[PDB]
């Protein structure tokens, strides 16, 4: 009765709060370091463009 | 065959030890032919002859 407010309404950065499996989603904190490996056949030569 | 008005650009240039450099020449023929090509400098080797 006296529970109160959820994460899901209370958490910070907008956070979405599921549970089975409890988990936060699509909070906006920081930032993604991404790595790429491009093939060699993914470019085009300049004298192609 | 003469030729004249001629220029050159360099669309791209790597010392990769393996023809890694592409240069493209412009040109107006005086008449259709074929011209034999050398490079002045030792530095810079061309692979059509």
């Amino acid at each position: 009765k006296e529970r109160g407010a959820s994460l899901q309404h209370t958490a910070p950065f907008g956070c979405q709060i599921a549970t089975n499996p409890v988990r936060a989603v699509n909070c906006a904190v920081g930032n993604m370091p991404i790595s790429i490996d491009i093939p060699e056949a993914a470019f085009t030569r300049v004298v192609d463009a | 065959p003469s030729l004249t008005d001629m220029s050159c650009e360099v669309p791209a240039c790597t010392h990769s030890s393996d023809f890694g450099g592409v240069a493209v020449i412009k040109y107006a023929a005086s008449k259709k032919g074929k011209c034999a090509v050398h490079s002045m400098t030792n530095a810079v080797t061309i692979r059509e002859a």
